[PDB]
């Protein structure tokens, strides 16, 4: 089933044990794939003939090798196909194939250069995100207020359509500051750090704006929402049907 | 069984049928000349005054004739029309 | 349920040629009994899957011309054999025995273009799957230009080795009974169109005033092969016909009807009208379509012919007023698979049957009459019979009716119009003397 | 006279049929976008693929509702 890119120069494997070994717990079969040592492309179709339905892809330095293994034409034709998709994001790893396949879709995540931070924070080392911003109770609906933790986060644009899923917000004050003198990419509360996308053929996507909210190091904050997320995400938390009209 | 009827179809003698296709045309023509000859006779006599029955009988009489005849006439025609019997 | 253990085949070797649009099997088997009291019987083994669907069941000796009563049975099913003579407790025969089923392998990459070559894949059993226990076995694919196996399997005695025009497999010494654990999927080239006819209704009159047996039939007709890509387009269609491209492509053009001897009348017709593209040259009716069948495209369509009666029926010897008719079963394209077929035979208004065989196991058979043309009182008597899984040109029969028919009623159909008319004109005298 | 860059594409429409002699055309409606994009967007990604290349422009669109 799922399929688990990766990339060790940038992000280790080893920092995402937790989540992947508590999928291994609900039978659910993932076959680990390098970024630059497989040499050899990785099949998501054989004639027209889905072999996985699940992608997780975990942070990238964009490159030609991701380009080679999943270009976009072929990434919509898999997503297309009942196909869910994880996908994650930061200022320290923009794979443009990734960018430009959620500007398809009609989210528009941020630029290299540029990166969001917050004045007003409890914590000045890094983000902290109050419970508060849950904009979708389907998600997860907060029992009690909680802090998730995010380290160099990086918000993204919505567009106005009805497929797109805000999961998280940014804090009002917070902005985005790039290192140029480019202007803000997102000021305010329009800024989302967490986007779901749901096809009309119930297909489901997740965008998440930062590569230290899946982090093993950070399970004591934010483990029941990743691990809600991870199953709304895989079409196993909130499906609905029709018996009989 | 298969083999004994497979046995008699073969053995027997082919069909030989009562009037050709081909001459039935002729026929045709030659009965619906005669079947209308007739058939005004009827209406003549009918139309004629005398006694009853003697125009009963000789309306009948010449009606029954013409009646085979059309009879006989409609299937020649029929066949050579193309649509059998 | 099984049945008791009284063969040994001491050889097995099978072939299946996939080379006419409809899977053929011939397996020649050499059996020895076991020691014990003679036995006559046998029984092939098909798996529940292929046995709804097989229209054809032979078995003969090797040495023999003549056949066997090999019958079907009424989750491994099961088809009786039985031999004229008892089989001697130790003893060795050869056998032969050939099976046509209606199955055909599914297109692999579904969308082609036209003007690609289509690959299709069959799904069946290695190692042979017998009532008994097997010594050797090989198998045999052949009929196609190039195979291809699909998941092979890592271990290389189970590898089929390729031949120049066959895919052959190593012979295996030693292989248990009820073995079933290997299913076997294989893709190969094919460039038929596919035909299947999911329906198909052909009525026959008799006829003694005309002499003349006419035939008509509704076919529809429905093209199996692999759908196109990007829809139709005339353009790519009007462009490579001009070149010599026309050879063996997966869609139909045009038919090739085979009537029997002598045919006149000839008719081609459809549901909105009568087709113009049609030519009929000797013993051979070739037929256009309005549109080219593509894949997945349905046409219905009905064509007829008329024929002397002088070759169908035969009158008795006794008696000359006992007839027996032998209608042929099909003849239509090629090659064919019908899915349901319905034979109806209409015999003259006053006909009576006295006896109906017909040489393939058909489905259900009834009698009922139908009115027609100048049809006063009862009509005709339609006879019809029901067959399920039929093939072109190997289902090749002649139904034997046997009825009589007396001058007392062969000369009733004048007379019964005669009535009318007789009726019609008493009716206006008193009408008009009234 | 009629040149083959005058007719643009058609972008909501897919032909299905056309006679021998070109006479009668028929057409059929596309299913609407499964990830909710206009189909003049699809046409454009798939006709122009390799040049049509933005390096970064911040989009301008309405604050999300
Ligand atoms: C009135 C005098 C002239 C009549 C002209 C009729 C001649 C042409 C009729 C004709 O062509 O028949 C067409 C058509 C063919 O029938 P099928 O559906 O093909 O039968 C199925 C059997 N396989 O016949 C009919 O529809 C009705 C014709 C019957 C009338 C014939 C009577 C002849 C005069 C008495
Ligand atoms: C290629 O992948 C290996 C995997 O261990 C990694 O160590 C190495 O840094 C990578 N090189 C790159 C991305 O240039
Ligand atoms: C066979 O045909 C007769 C005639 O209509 C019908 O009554 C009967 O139900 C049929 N039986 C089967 C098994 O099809």
């Amino acid at each position: 089933r799922t399929l688990v890119l990766y990339d060790q120069s940038t992000e280790p494997l080893e920092e995402y044990s937790v989540y992947l070994k508590d999928l291994e717990q609900r039978n659910y079969k993932l076959e680990y794939l390098d970024i630059n040592s497989t040499s050899t492309t990785v099949d998501l179709y054989d004639k027209e003939q889905r072999l996985f339905d699940n992608i997780i892809v975990f942070p990238t330095k964009g490159g030609k090798n991701l380009a080679r293994q999943i270009p976009v034409k072929q990434l919509i034709k898999f997503f297309e196909n009942e196909g869910n998709i994880l996908c994650m994001s930061s200022p320290g790893a923009v794979p443009n194939t990734i960018r430009l396949f959620l500007n398809e879709l009609g989210i528009y995540p941020s630029p290299k250069g540029h990166v969001i931070r917050d004045y007003f924070s409890p914590s000045s080392e890094e983000l902290v995100v109050s419970s508060n911003h849950l904009l979708n109770k389907y998600v997860y609906n907060a029992r009690k207020s909680e802090d998730f933790v995010f380290g160099e986060s990086s918000a993204a644009l919505l567009e106005n359509r009805e497929q797109i899923v805000p999961i998280l917000n940014a804090p009002r004050t917070s902005f985005t500051e790039s290192k140029g003198k480019c202007n803000s990419w997102t000021s305010g509360s329009q800024g989302f750090l967490v986007v779901g996308f749901q096809n009309l053929n119930n297909a489901r996507l997740v965008w998440i704006g930062s590569s230290d909210f899946l982090k093993n190091k950070n399970q004591d904050s934010n483990q029941e929402f990743a691990k809600e997320l991870l199953k709304w995400t895989f079409n196993e938390k909130s499906v609905i049907k029709s018996v009989h009209a | 069984t298969y083999e004994q009827l497979y046995k008699e179809f073969h053995s027997s003698k082919s069909f030989q049928p009562f009037i050709h296709l081909d001459t039935q045309p002729k026929f045709a023509i030659c009965g619906l000349i005669v079947t209308l000859a007739v058939l005004s006779s009827a209406l003549f006599a009918v139309g004629s005054k005398s006694s009853y029955i003697k125009k009963l009988f000789f309306y009948t009489i010449l009606s029954v004739i013409g009646s085979l005849f059309a009879g006989l006439t409609t299937v020649f025609a029929s066949n050579s029309f193309g649509v059998y019997v | 349920y099984e049945p008791p253990a009284t063969w040994e085949n001491v050889d097995y070797k099978r072939t299946i040629d996939v080379s006419n649009a409809y899977i053929s099997e011939t397996i020649e088997i050499t059996i020895k009994n076991i020691a014990s009291e003679p036995a006559t019987e046998y029984f092939t083994a098909f798996e529940s899957g292929i046995f709804s669907k097989v229209s054809f069941f032979s078995a003969y000796f090797t040495n023999e011309a003549t056949f066997l009563n090999s019958q079907l049975l009424a989750e491994i099913r099961y088809g009786i054999i039985q031999f004229p003579n008892a089989i001697s407790p130790q003893e060795e025969v050869s056998l032969v025995i050939k099976s046509f089923y209606n199955t055909v392998g599914i297109p692999y990459p579904e969308h082609v273009g036209m003007s690609e070559e289509q690959h299709l894949l069959w799904e069946t059993n290695r190692l042979p799957l017998s009532a008994y226990d097997t010594k050797k076995a090989s198998f045999t694919l052949i009929g196609s230009s190039s195979f291809e196996e699909y998941h092979p399997p890592n271990d290389e005695s189970l590898l089929g080795k390729a031949n120049g025009n066959s895919f052959e497999f190593g012979p295996w010494e030693d292989i248990p009974r009820f073995s079933s654990n290997e299913t076997l999927a294989i893709v190969y080239s094919h460039n038929a169109p596919l035909n299947q006819v999911v329906n198909l209704r052909r009525d026959i009159w008799l006829s003694h005033w005309a002499s003349t047996i006419q035939f008509e039939e509704y076919y529809e007709l429905t093209n199996k092969a692999a759908k196109l890509s990007k829809g139709f387009s005339r353009l790519e269609l009007m462009k490579q016909i001009q070149t010599q491209n026309m050879r063996q492509t997966h869609f139909v053009t045009v038919l090739d009807m085979l009537l029997p001897e002598g045919a006149t009348d000839h008719y081609f017709t459809d549901l909105v009208g009568l087709v113009s593209t049609s030519h009929a040259e000797r013993d051979h009716f070739f037929i256009r379509p309005r549109f080219p069948i593509f894949g997945g495209w349905n046409y219905n369509f009905t064509v007829g012919w008329t024929n002397k009666l002088s070759d169908f029926l035969h009158v008795s010897s006794g008696s000359d007023e006992k007839f027996v008719a032998s209608i042929p079963i099909l003849n239509g394209p090629p090659d064919t698979v019908y899915d349901n077929v319905e034979l109806s035979v209409f015999l003259p208004e006053g006909a009576e049957i006295f006896d109906i065989d017909s040489p393939v196991p058909f489905t259900n058979v009834s009698i009922e009459t139908q009115k027609s043309y100048f049809d006063l009182n009862k009509g005709h008597v339609k006879l019809t019979f029901s067959y399920r899984n039929l093939i072109s040109q190997v289902a090749n029969g002649q139904v034997l009716i046997k009825y009589d028919y007396p001058k007392s009623s062969f000369f009733k159909k004048p007379l019964s119009i005669a009535c009318y008319i007789f009726t019609a004109l008493m009716g206006v005298f008193v009408l008009k003397t009234l | 006279m009629i040149t083959p860059l005058d007719v643009p594409p058609l972008d909501y429409f897919d032909e299905v049929f056309t006679s021998e002699n070109w006479m009668v055309r028929i057409y059929q409606l596309k299913k609407d976008d499964a990830q909710g994009r206009t189909l003049r967007d699809v046409g454009e990604l798939t006709r122009s693929s390799t040049k049509t290349r933005r390096s970064i422009k911040r989009p301008e669109l309405g604050l999300r509702v």
